[PDB]
C-alpha cells in the first residue's frame, strides 16, 4: 500500500522546488542502514536519559507584520513563506503577496470582505495559475473547516466570473477537489457545487470539458466515476443536451469494458434528475441510447439502466409515452425472471411508467404487475420496500383500478407488513409511507384507512403516533369528515386528545392535526367540547414553558369551533382565564397567549368581548418593551386588530 | 370491591380462627400517608382490592415479585418505593383491563380513558 | 483489595462491588469516576488558590477549605428534610396552615 | 455407498480469522494477559535506573566463547529467523518462527517459551519440551543439540 | 490504531542555519532507518528540513517523543508533512521499463 | 410508641439527651424490649455506623437492670436474621456490638458458634467484623485475657476439622494470635 | 449500513426501550448474516457469534452443487436478547476485509 | 496545554457563576473568556507572546472587603492579563508538583 | 406415512420450539414455578421458609478472560472465540444512558435558584 | 497518591462543536487524491 | 448567483409562501396588487407544486403584480421564477 | 489472538457518571441555595408521565 518503497525520481516528485538531499557522512548513512537492524538491536541495549540542576536565546515566529490574523499550528506548513520577514528584494512576490488568502481564511469578517474584493480585482493580474497553485492545497487540507471550505468556494466562484480562456489547463485540476462537493450531506454545499461546476464548464469550452474528463470514466475507483457522472450532469445542464449527445451515445456503445457504459448510463440518470422536466425534447434520442443496456450480459448495466429509465419517466410526467415504447416488452419479461435488487429496480421503472400508459393497455399490464407487487411485500430489503411502496401508490392510485379488489387483496397485507416500527423511525420511509397511505384513502375511501389506524394513536412511541397523526390529518383534509361514522369518531377524538396529552417535543404535526380534525368534523364535535377544554385548562397549567404555549395555540386554532356552536360560557372562560396569563414572564408562552386572544377576537366581536376592551388594551400597552420576538409579533398584531 | 379484601390471608385466617364476636381495627394504608395524599392512597387501595378480586394469586405475583421483597408485621401490604408503586399499579391496571376485555371480547387498546377509569373504579 | 482481586480474576470490577463504599472516604472515592477526571488530574494547588480567591474576588467564600470536584461532597442532608417534615406533623398538617385548599388542587403530590 | 454427499461441513477455524487477529505473515504466540514491560514494573517497585532491574543479554558464538552486541529485554520479544521476527537471528537452523521470550507476572519475571521449532532449543545444554512457559533465572544459557551461538542473561547490578 | 493523515514524511522547522546533518542523522536516527532527508538551501527555506523514514510508525514514535524536542536554544517544529500539493513538477512516466522488467524476470 | 422513639432520638444531640428525653416521657416499661429493639434497628437500619445509636442502647441498660437483659435478648434475636440481613448493615452491627462488648454491657458471645455446619456467610461476616472492631479497642492482649477466662466453646472447642475451620478462619480475619492454644491442640 | 443510522435516530430521539424496533419481533431468534466471506464456515461464525449468546443451530446457505458458501447464513441462538444484542451490536463489522450485515 | 487553559478559564468563570447583569468591565471579561473557548490555540500563543515580551502592565484597581474586624485587600486586573496570569499559575503549579518542588511540610496541600 | 409425517411434523414441533428462543422459554418456565409458590404461599412475608434459605447464602460455560458487559448480562457460549468483535454501540449506548443519569441530577441542581 | 494517579478533551468537546468530520470510510479516499 | 429563469410564460398560477406572500415579484413592493402571476410548469412542477417562487417553501397564496410593473409591461416577459445559479433543487 | 492487557482495570457502567471539573459551587454566594441533592417527592422524580395506558404489553405478554 502506501508503505511501498520509493525511488529518487519519485522522491523528487513529492517535495516542491528548492531543497537538497544530504549525506552528512558515508558513516552516518551506514548507521541509517544498520538502523533497521539496530532498531531491533540497539533498542535491546543500554540506554536512558537524565537531567542536572543548573542555571540557564528562545527564538520563535508568529506571523508578524502589522497584524496578520492568527495561524493555526498546522496551517504553518502552508503559510510558512509569510513568516520569514525578508522583504523587498517578481513571481515570488506575487505568491508572497497572494497570502491575502490567509486573510480570507482566518481573521475578522471585515478582513475577509476587503481581502475578498482585493483578490477579485487582481484576478486578471495574477492569473489562474498562481492562485489555484496556492489555493487547491488549502481546499485539499485534511483539517479544513466547514466555513473555511465554503469561503474558498466563494473565492473560486468570484475569480471564475472573470477568468474565461485562462482556466483551460486547470479545469480537471479544479474538478478533482470540487466533485466531492456534489456528493455531500449538506444541501447548500451541493447547490453551491453544482453552481461552480456550471460556471466552470460554461466558463471553459465544451471540448475542454470533454477532452478533460474522459480518463476518469474507466478509473478503477467507482467513487470518481459516480461523482464524475454528476459532473457530466452539471456540464450538460450548462451547455445543453444536444451538444453533448454524440459523446454519450458514443460512450454507451463502447465495446472495451462495462464500467464505462455503467458510468455513461449513470450520467443519463443524473441528467434526468438535474434537468428534470426540461429533458422533454431529446427524450427520444436519450431512450434510443440507453435501450441497448437492458439486454447486456453484465448485471449492473441492466440495473442502473432501468433505473435511469425510471428517473426519465419520473421527469417525463405524463408525455412521451411512445418514446419509452420499445423499452417496455423486455422490461415486463424481466419482471418474471428476476431475483434481488434488479427486480425491484424494474418495479421502480415500470412504476413510474404506468401513469403514462392508456387505461386499457395499462389495465392488462397493471393487473399483471399487481401479482408480483403482492408477493413482494414481504422482503426485508428496505430498498425493496421503498420501491414497492411508491409503486403501490402509482399502480393503485390509478383511476382505472377497482376499489373492492384493493380492499380485499392489498390493504390487509399492506397494514400488516408496512405498518411497523422499523419504517417510522426512518425519514424517507416515513414520508413515502404517509403519501401512499393518503392515496389509498383517496380511492377506497376514508373510514376504512382511518378506522384501521386509529387504534395506533394510543401506541407508546412518539414518532409512530406522529406518523398516524399526520396521516389522519391529510386524509381528513382531502376526503372530508362526512364519511366518518359515530363510534369511530369517539375513538377519534379520544385518540387525538390522548396523543396530544403526551408531547415529548414541540412540533406542529399534532396541533395542525387536531385543528384540521375538528374543523373537518364541523359541529359533529359539539358533544366533545367540555372534555376538550377541560383538558385545555388543566394542561394550560401543568409545568410551564413546555406545554403552556402549546395549549394556548390549541385554543387559538380551536377558536372558531368554540364560537359557531354558541358555547358562551367557554368564551367567558377563555376570555378572562387567558386575560390572566398576560402577566406571564416567559415570552415563548405569552406569545402563544396573545395569539390565542387574537383568534378569539376574530370570532366574537368587539362589543361582545367578555374582557371588555377598556380592560384589555391598556393591559396590553406596557408589554411592548418585551424584547424577545414572538411576544412583539402577536402583541403588535392584536393591537392592530383592535386598533383597526 | 370491599368483599375481596377478605381474600387476604391475614383477614380470612383471623376470622376463621375467631372464637367470639369482637371488633378489630386495621390500617389499610400502612405508612403510605407519609409520602402521599389520602385520596391517592385510596386509588391505590381500590386497585389492590379489585386486582385481588379478578386474578387473585396473579395479583399476588405482582405484590410478591421478589423474595427479597418483604412485608412488615405492622403492615398489610409489602413495603415498596414510589417507583415500585407506579410500576405495580400499571401492572394491576393491566390485570383488570386485560381480563375484562377477555370476558367481553373487546380489544382493550381500543377502550377510552373514560371507559378504563370506569371499569377500574367500578360499574359503568 | 478490590483492585487486586480484580487483577487476579482478570475480570474488571462492576458497580455493585463498589456500591458499598460509593459515597465514602475523604477523597470521596466516587470522585475517581468523574467524567472530566483527566482534566482534574492536571490541576494542582487548587486548595491554595481557593485560599487566595478572597483577594481576587470581593465576595467571601465560607467553603474555601474544600472543593467538591477534588474532594467530592462531604455531607448529605437529604434526611434532614424528611425528618423535618415528620417533626412538623407530616405534609397535611403543615398544609393546614396554608391556602392550599383554596387553590382547589386535587392533591399536593404534584405541587411544583 | 462410499461417499454419501461430496461436501458435508467443517466446524473449523478460518485462515482469515487467525490471520487478521495476528499479523506482523500471521504470527503465533499471542501474548498472554499478564505480559507487561519490565521497566514500568521497576516503576511500581519505585526503582530509578540505578537500582532498577534490567535484563541485559550476553552473546557468545557457540564455537568461540563475546559481544556481537549486548541486548536489553526491558523495552515480550519474538526470537526468529532473518521480515517478521523482531529478534532476528542469523542462525540458519532457526525455523521462520523459532521461539519467544515473554516477561510475565506471577512479580515481574522473565519467561522463555519454545514455539516448537523443528530442531528444538537447549537450555543450559538441556532442552525443554514445547508449549509451556519456562521461567528463566539469571546466568542461565540459551542456544536443541550442538547450534551456532550461545546466550546468557544478566540482571543489572554492581 | 493510527490516524490516517500522518505520513512517512515529517516537516521539521526551527533549525539553525549552521546546523549539521551529523546531528540530524544521529538524533532522528533513533526511531528507524532514514529513507532520506532534505534541507532548504534557498533564501526562504533555509532553517527547514524534511525527514523521510522507511516506515511510518518510525515517524509516529518520532513525533511522539520528538514533539517540541530541543536543539541548541530551539524547540523544533515537528509536523506530519502533507501530500499532493506541488507534485506535477515531475511526471508519471518511466513505468514502461520497470513494468516490462517485472513482466520479464518473473514472467508474470 | 415506635414513632415517638424515633423523633426523640433524631432530635437530640449527644446520646445522653435522648435517654433523658425518652425516660422523661415515661412510656410503658414492658415495651422496654421493643423500644430497644427500636434503637438497635433504627440506627443499624440507618445508613452507616454512628457512635451515638450504639451508646444509647447500652446506657438504657445500666439505668434499669432489665434494659441490659432486653439487649442480650435482642442480640440472640439475631440468629434468625444472621444470614438474612444485607451485607452493609453487618458493617454497622459488628462494630456496634463491638462497642457494647468492649465496654462490658463478654460471655454472652458463647451462644455464637463456628461451623461450616451452620453459620451464615452473612453471620460469617457479622462475627468477622465484630472481632476486627473489638480488637481495635482492647488491642489483642486484653482480648487475650478476656478470651482465656471466657470458656467460649461453640466458638472454641473435638472436631479437629472444625479446629481447621476455626483457626484458619482467624488467620483469614487476620488476628489469629488468640488461636495459638488451639493450634497446639490440633497437634 | 442503514441499520446503524436507525439506531442513531432511535438513541438521539430518546426512544426509551420497549418501543424499540427490536420489539417488532419478540417471536424470532434466527438472524441473517449477509455479505459474509466465502472462506468462512460453521465452526468459525459459531465461534464469533457465540460471544453475545449461545447459538443453538445455524444453517449457512452454501451452493448445493459446488458445495461452497453463497455468502450468507441464517443463525439461531438460545436467547432472543442475544439476537437483539447481536443485530444492534455486531453489525457493520469487518471480517477478512468485508463488512458483514445482520438483521432479523 | 489545552488542559491547563481549560482549567484556568473555568476558574475565572466561577467567580461570576451567579451572574446578575454585572457591569461593563465584567462583561468584557465574560466575552473574552468565552472567546478563549472557541479558539484556544490563539489564546495560548498570545499568552506565550506576553510571557516572552511585555514588561509593563496596566493599573490594578483596589478595594477593601469588610469583615467588620480586619479588612481584606481586593485587587482588580484587566481580563487579558487575568487569563494570561491564570494559565501561568495552573502551569507553574503543575510543573511544580511534577518536579516535587515543595517539600511535604508546606500544607495548604491538595491531598488533605 | 405415519413415522415420516411425524418426522416432518414432529420436526415442526422441534424447530418450532427451537425457533423463538430456547433461552427465553426457560425464563417463562420459571414463572410457572412461581404460580406454584402462590398456591401454598398466598401472601408471604419474611421468615417463612423460602425467604429463610433465600437470605442464607449471600454444560460447558466459557472460561477465559472476561466477557464485556451486555445490557442483558449473558455469558458467552462454550467454545466462543474469546475475542470482542463489536461496533462498540453497547458501551457507547451503555455509556450514554449512564450519562443521562448525571444529566437529570445536574438538571435539578438548576431548579432551586 | 499513586493510587489516585492510577486513576489518572474538553477543548476537543467545545472545539468539535465547531464544524465536523461528517464523513464515512467510503468518502475519505478524497485524502488520497494527488493534484492533477 | 440568483437570477430569473425566463422560460416561456404558461398558464400555471404563481405560488408564494408565508414569507414572500405580499410581495410583487419584480418591484419588491406590496402596493396595488392587480394582475396575476404566470410561470411555466418547467419552473413549477412536482415538489414545486404550490412551492414558493423564491425561498422553496409551500405556497400559501398567489402573487399579484403591482400597477407599476403593469404599465411598464414587465409582467409579460419570461416566467419570473427565480433560479439560483446552481440548480432549482 | 485474544485482546489482552496487563491487570484488568475497571468496568464501564460507572466509569463515566458524574459531571467533570465543573468546580465547587460559586465563590460562595448566598443566592445559590443548592443544599439538597435530590428533589423531595417522586411526583416529578418518578416519571415523565405518571400515566400512560395500553394493553399492548398486556396482550403481548399475556398469551
Ligand atoms: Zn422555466
Ligand atoms: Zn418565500
Ligand atoms: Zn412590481
Amino acid at each position: 500500500e502506501r508503505n511501498r518503497p520509493l525511488s529518487d525520481e519519485e522522491l523528487d516528485a513529492m517535495f516542491p522546488e528548492g531543497y537538497k538531499v544530504l549525506p552528512p557522512p558515508a558513516g552516518y548513512v551506514p548507521i541509517r542502514t544498520p538502523a533497521r537492524k539496530l532498531t531491533a538491536t540497539p533498542t535491546p541495549l543500554g540506554g536512558m536519559t537524565g537531567f542536572h540542576m543548573q542555571t540557564e536565546m528562545k527564538s520563535v515566529n508568529d506571523q508578524p507584520s502589522g497584524n496578520l490574523p492568527f495561524l493555526k499550528p498546522d496551517d504553518i506548513q502552508y503559510f510558512d513563506k509569510l513568516l520569514v520577514d525578508v522583504d523587498e528584494s517578481e513571481e515570488q512576490k506575487e505568491r508572497k503577496i497572494m497570502k491575502l488568502l490567509l486573510k480570507i481564511k482566518n481573521g475578522t469578517p471585515p478582513m475577509r470582505k476587503a481581502a475578498l474584493r482585493q483578490i477579485t480585482d487582481k484576478a486578471r493580474e495574477f492569473g489562474a495559475g498562481p492562485l489555484f497553485n496556492q489555493i487547491l492545497p488549502l481546499l485539499m487540507s485534511p483539517t479544513l473547516e466547514d466555513q473555511e471550505r465554503h469561503l474558498l468556494v466563494k473565492v473560486i466562484d468570484r475569480i471564475l466570473y472573470k477568468l474565461d480562456d485562462l482556466v483551460r489547463p486547470y479545469v480537471h485540476k479544479i474538478l478533482v477537489v470540487i466533485e466531492p462537493l456534489l456528493i455531500d450531506e449538506d444541501y447548500y454545499a451541493r447547490v453551491e457545487g453544482r453552481e461552480i461546476i456550471s460556471n466552470l464548464a460554461k466558463a471553459a469550452g465544451l471540448a475542454t470539458m470533454i477532452s478533460t474528463m474522459r480518463p476518469d470514466i474507466d478509473n478503477m475507483d467507482e467513487y470518481v466515476r459516480n461523482t464524475t457522472a454528476r459532473a457530466f450532469a452539471v456540464v450538460a445542464s450548462a451547455l445543453g443536451i444536444p451538444s453533448l449527445l454524440p459523446f454519450l451515445k458514443a460512450v454507451c456503445k463502447s465495446k472495451k469494458s462495462w464500467q464505462a457504459r455503467h458510468t455513461g448510463i449513470k450520467i443519463v440518470q443524473q441528467i434526468a434528475i438535474l434537468m428534470g422536466c426540461a429533458i422533454l425534447p431529446h427524450l427520444r434520442s436519450l431512450v434510443e441510447i440507453i435501450e441497448h443496456g437492458l439486454v447486456d450480459e453484465q448485471q449492473k448495466v441492466r440495473t442502473i439502466s432501468a433505473l435511469a429509465i425510471a428517473a426519465l419517466a419520473e421527469a417525463a410526467t405524463p408525455y412521451g409515452i411512445e418514446s419509452f415504447d420499445s423499452v417496455l416488452k423486455p422490461l415486463w419479461k424481466g419482471i418474471r425472471q428476476h431475483r434481488g435488487k434488479g427486480l425491484a429496480a424494474f418495479l421502480k421503472a415500470i412504476g413510474y411508467l404506468i401513469p403514462l400508459m392508456d387505461a386499457e393497455y395499462a389495465n392488462y399490464y397493471t393487473r399483471e404487475v399487481m401479482l408480483i407487487l403482492i408477493r413482494e411485500f414481504q422482503s426485508p430489503d428496505e430498498e425493496m420496500k421503498k420501491i414497492v411502496l411508491k409503486v403501490v401508490k402509482q399502480c393503485c392510485g390509478t383511476d382505472g383500478v377497482e376499489a373492492n379488489y384493493i380492499k380485499t387483496e392489498i390493504l390487509p397485507p399492506f397494514f400488516k407488513h408496512f405498518w411497523q416500527h422499523r419504517m417510522a423511525l426512518d425519514r424517507r420511509n416515513y414520508r413515502q409511507l404517509v403519501d401512499t397511505t393518503v392515496e389509498l384513502a383517496n380511492k377506497v375511501g376514508a373510514a376504512e384507512i382511518i378506522s384501521r389506524i386509529v387504534d395506533d394513536l394510543k401506541d407508546e412511541a412518539e414518532q409512530y403516533r406522529k406518523m398516524v397523526m399526520e396521516t389522519i390529518e391529510k386524509i381528513m383534509g382531502n376526503l372530508g369528515a362526512a364519511d366518518i361514522d359515530h363510534k369511530l369518531e369517539e375513538q377519534l377524538i379520544d385518540g387525538i386528545l390522548y396523543a396530544f396529552q403526551e408531547q415529548t417535543t414541540e412540533d406542529s404535526v399534532m396541533l395542525n392535526g387536531f385543528g384540521t380534525v375538528v374543523n373537518a368534523l364541523g359541529k359533529r364535535v359539539k358533544p366533545y367540547l367540555p372534555q376538550i377544554c377541560g383538558t385545555v385548562l388543566w394542561r394550560l397549567n401543568n409545568k410551564s414553558a413546555k406545554v403552556r404555549q402549546q395549549a394556548a395555540d390549541l385554543i387559538s386554532r380551536t377558536a372558531v369551533v368554540m364560537k359557531t356552536c354558541q358555547e358562551e360560557k367557554l368564551m367567558g372562560h377563555l376570555g378572562v382565564v387567558l386575560y390572566e396569563y398576560l402577566g406571564e414572564e416567559y415570552p415563548e408562552v405569552l406569545g402563544s397567549i396573545l395569539g390565542a386572544l387574537k383568534a378569539i377576537v376574530n370570532v366574537i366581536g368587539m362589543h361582545k368581548m367578555t374582557p371588555p376592551i377598556k380592560d384589555l388594551l391598556p393591559r396590553l400597552t406596557p408589554i411592548l418593551k418585551n424584547r424577545h420576538e414572538k411576544v412583539q409579533e402577536n402583541c403588535i398584531d392584536l393591537v392592530g386588530r383592535i386598533a383597526d | 370491591p370491599f368483599q375481596a379484601c377478605l381474600k387476604v390471608e391475614k383477614f380470612g385466617d383471623l376470622i376463621l380462627k375467631a372464637t367470639e364476636p369482637q371488633m378489630v381495627l386495621f390500617n389499610l394504608y400502612d405508612d403510605w400517608l407519609k409520602t402521599i395524599s389520602s385520596y391517592t392512597a385510596f386509588s391505590r387501595l381500590i386497585l389492590i382490592l379489585r386486582a385481588l378480586h379478578v386474578n387473585n394469586d396473579r395479583a399476588k405475583v405482582i405484590l410478591k415479585p421478589d423474595k427479597t421483597t418483604i412485608t412488615e408485621p405492622h403492615h398489610i401490604w409489602p413495603t415498596l418505593t414510589d417507583e415500585e408503586w407506579i410500576k405495580v399499579e400499571v401492572q394491576l391496571k393491566d390485570l383488570i383491563l386485560a381480563d375484562y376485555g377477555k370476558k367481553n371480547n373487546v380489544n382493550v387498546a381500543s377502550l377510552t380513558q373514560s371507559e378504563i377509569r370506569d371499569i377500574i373504579l367500578g360499574m359503568e | 483489595l478490590k483492585r487486586q482481586e480484580a487483577i487476579a480474576q482478570n475480570r474488571r470490577l462492576t458497580l455493585e462491588d463498589l456500591e458499598d463504599s460509593w459515597d465514602r472516604g475523604i477523597p470521596r472515592i466516587n470522585t475517581l469516576f468523574q467524567k472530566d477526571r483527566h482534566t482534574l488530574a492536571y490541576d494542582k494547588g487548587w486548595r491554595v488558590r481557593t485560599d487566595f480567591k478572597q483577594y481576587q474576588v470581593l465576595k467571601q467564600n465560607p467553603f474555601w477549605w474544600t472543593h467538591q470536584r477534588h474532594d467530592g461532597k462531604l455531607w448529605n442532608l437529604n434526611n434532614y428534610r424528611t425528618d423535618m417534615i415528620q417533626a412538623l406533623g407530616g405534609v397535611e398538617g403543615i398544609l393546614e396552615h396554608t391556602l392550599f385548599k383554596g387553590t382547589y388542587f386535587p392533591t399536593w403530590e404534584g405541587l411544583f | 455407498n462410499l461417499q454419501a454427499q461430496e461436501e458435508e461441513r467443517e466446524f473449523y477455524n478460518a485462515r482469515r480469522r487467525e490471520h487478521r487477529q495476528r499479523n506482523d505473515p500471521g504470527g503465533n504466540n499471542k501474548e498472554k494477559e499478564v505480559p507487561a514491560k519490565e521497566k514500568p514494573s521497576f516503576e511500581l517497585s519505585g526503582a530509578l535506573l540505578e537500582d532498577t532491574n534490567t535484563f541485559r543479554g550476553v552473546v557468545i558464538k557457540y564455537s568461540e566463547p563475546k559481544r556481537w552486541r549486548l541486548y536489553p529485554f526491558k523495552n515480550a520479544y519474538l526470537l526468529g529467523r532473518h521480515p517478521i521476527d523482531h529478534p532476528s537471528c542469523s542462525k540458519q537452523h532457526a525455523v521462520f518462527q523459532y521461539r519467544l521470550v515473554e516477561y510475565t507476572r506471577a512479580r515481574v519475571k522473565p519467561y522463555i517459551i519454545d514455539l516448537g521449532s523443528g530442531n528444538g532449543t537447549f537450555l543450559n545444554n538441556k532442552r525443554i519440551e514445547p508449549q509451556r512457559y519456562y521461567e528463566l533465572k539469571e546466568k542461565d544459557v540459551l542456544k536443541e543439540i550442538d547450534d551456532e551461538d550461545e546466550e546468557e542473561e544478566e540482571e543489572v547490578s554492581d | 490504531r493510527l490516524p490516517p493523515e500522518v505520513n512517512r514524511i515529517l516537516y521539521i522547522r526551527n533549525l539553525p542555519y549552521k546546523i549539521t546533518a551529523e546531528e540530524m542523522y544521529d538524533i532522528f536516527g533513533k526511531y528507524g532507518p532514514i529513507r532520506q532527508i532534505r534541507v532548504g538551501n534557498t533564501p526562504e527555506t533555509r532553517g527547514t528540513a524534511y525527514v523521510v523514514y522507511e516506515d511510518i510508525f518510525d515517524a509516529k514514535n518520532a513525533c511522539d517523543h520528538l514533539s517540541g524536542f530541543n536543539v541548541c536554544n530551539r524547540y523544533l517544529v515537528v509536523l506530519y508533512y502533507n501530500a499532493n500539493r506541488a507534485f506535477q513538477k515531475m511526471d508519471t512516466k518511466k513505468k514502461e521499463e520497470q513494468l516490462k522488467l517485472l513482466k520479464e524476470k518473473y514472467g508474470i | 410508641f415506635r414513632r415517638t422513639i424515633y423523633l426523640a432520638i433524631q432530635s437530640s444531640l449527644d446520646f445522653e439527651e435522648c435517654a433523658h428525653k425518652l425516660l422523661k416521657m415515661e412510656f410503658p416499661e414492658s415495651q422496654t424490649k421493643e423500644l430497644c429493639n427500636m434503637i438497635l434497628d433504627c440506627c443499624a437500619q440507618q445508613r452507616t455506623y454512628e457512635k451515638f445509636f450504639g451508646l444509647l442502647a447500652g446506657r438504657f441498660c445500666m439505668l434499669k437492670k432489665e434494659y441490659m437483659e432486653s439487649f442480650e435478648g435482642i442480640f440472640k434475636e439475631q440468629y434468625d436474621t444472621i444470614h438474612r440481613l444485607e451485607t452493609n448493615k453487618l458493617r454497622n452491627v459488628a462494630k456496634m456490638f463491638a462497642h457494647l462488648l468492649y465496654t462490658d454491657s463478654w460471655s454472652v458471645l458463647e451462644c455464637i458458634k463456628l461451623s461450616e455446619e451452620t453459620t451464615t456467610s452473612s453471620s460469617r461476616i457479622f462475627v468477622k467484623i465484630f472481632f476486627q472492631e473489638l480488637c481495635e479497642y482492647m488491642g489483642l492482649p486484653k482480648l487475650n485475657a478476656r478470651l482465656k477466662d471466657e470458656t467460649l466453646q461453640p466458638f472454641f472447642e473435638d472436631n479437629p476439622r472444625n479446629t481447621r475451620f476455626a483457626i484458619n478462619f482467624f488467620t483469614s480475619i487476620g488476628l489469629g494470635g488468640l488461636t495459638d492454644e488451639l493450634r497446639e491442640h490440633l497437634k | 449500513k442503514l441499520i446503524n443510522e436507525l439506531n442513531e435516530r432511535e438513541v438521539q430521539l430518546g426512544v426509551a426501550d420497549k418501543v424499540s424496533w427490536h420489539s417488532e419481533y419478540k417471536d424470532s431468534a434466527w438472524i441473517f448474516l449477509g455479505g459474509l466471506p466465502y472462506e468462512l464456515t460453521e465452526g468459525d461464525i459459531i465461534c464469533v457469534f457465540s460471544q453475545y449468546g449461545e447459538i443453538v443451530n445455524i444453517n449457512l446457505v452454501r451452493d448445493k452443487k459446488t458445495g461452497k458458501s453463497k455468502g450468507f447464513c441464517f443463525l439461531c441462538y438460545e436467547d432472543q436478547r442475544s439476537t437483539i444484542l447481536a443485530v444492534d451490536n455486531f453489525n457493520g463489522i469487518k471480517i477478512k476485509g468485508r463488512t458483514i450485515r445482520v438483521d432479523h | 496545554d489545552t488542559k491547563l487553559l481549560i482549567l484556568a478559564l473555568e476558574r475565572l468563570k466561577e467567580a461570576y457563576s451567579v451572574k446578575s447583569r454585572l457591569n461593563q468591565s465584567q462583561r468584557e471579561e465574560l466575552g473574552l473568556i468565552e472567546q478563549a473557548y472557541d479558539n484556544p490555540h490563539e489564546a495560548l500563543s498570545r499568552i506565550k507572546r506576553h510571557l516572552l515580551t511585555q514588561r509593563a502592565f496596566k493599573e490594578v484597581g483596589i478595594e477593601f472587603m469588610d469583615l467588620y474586624s480586619h479588612l481584606v485587600p481586593v485587587y482588580d486586573v484587566e481580563p487579558l492579563e487575568k487569563i494570561t496570569d491564570a494559565y501561568l499559575d495552573q502551569y507553574l503549579w503543575y510543573e511544580a508538583d511534577k518536579r516535587r518542588l515543595f517539600p511535604p511540610w508546606i500544607k495548604p496541600a491538595d491531598t488533605e | 406415512q405415519r413415522r415420516k409425517a411425524e418426522k416432518d411434523s414432529e420436526r415442526d414441533e422441534l424447530y418450532a420450539q427451537w425457533g423463538k428462543g430456547l433461552a427465553q422459554s426457560r425464563q417463562q418456565q420459571q414463572n410457572v414455578e412461581d404460580a406454584m409458590k402462590e398456591m401454598q404461599k398466598p401472601l408471604a412475608r419474611y421468615i417463612d421458609d423460602e425467604d429463610l434459605d433465600r437470605m442464607l447464602r449471600e454444560r460447558p460455560r466459557y472460561s477465559g478472560p472476561a466477557p464485556p458487559p451486555n445490557r442483558f448480562n449473558i455469558w458467552p457460549g462454550y467454545r466462543w472465540d474469546g475475542v470482542d468483535r463489536s461496533n462498540g454501540f453497547e458501551q457507547k449506548r451503555f455509556a450514554r444512558l449512564a450519562s443521562k443519569k448525571a444529566v437529570e441530577e445536574l438538571a435539578y441542581k438548576w431548579s432551586v435558584e | 497518591p499513586g493510587y489516585h494517579a492510577p486513576v489518572a478533551d474538553p477543548f476537543a468537546e467545545h472545539r468539535p462543536p465547531k464544524i465536523a468530520d461528517r464523513e464515512d470510510e467510503y468518502k475519505k479516499h478524497r485524502r488520497t487524491m494527488i493534484i492533477s | 448567483d440568483l437570477i430569473f429563469c425566463r422560460k416561456q410564460a404558461g398558464v400555471a398560477i404563481g405560488r408564494l409562501c408565508e414569507k414572500c406572500d405580499g410581495k410583487c415579484v419584480i418591484c419588491d413592493s406590496y402596493v396595488r396588487p392587480c394582475t396575476l402571476v404566470r410561470i411555466c410548469d418547467e419552473c413549477n412542477y412536482g415538489s414545486y407544486q404550490g412551492r414558493c417562487v423564491i425561498c422553496g417553501g409551500p405556497g400559501v397564496s398567489d402573487a399579484y403584480y403591482c400597477k407599476e410593473c403593469t404599465i411598464q409591461e414587465k409582467d409579460r416577459d419570461g416566467c419570473p421564477k427565480i433560479v439560483n445559479l446552481g440548480s432549482s433543487k | 489472538n485474544p485482546r489482552t492487557s496487563n491487570e484488568v482495570q475497571y468496568d464501564q457502567r460507572l466509569f463515566n457518571q458524574s459531571k467533570g471539573m465543573d468546580s465547587g459551587f460559586a465563590g460562595g454566594e448566598d443566592e445559590i441555595y443548592n443544599v439538597y441533592d435530590q428533589a423531595w417527592r417522586g411526583g416529578k422524580d418518578m416519571a415523565q408521565s405518571i400515566y400512560r395506558p395500553s394493553k399492548n404489553l398486556d396482550k403481548d405478554m399475556y398469551g
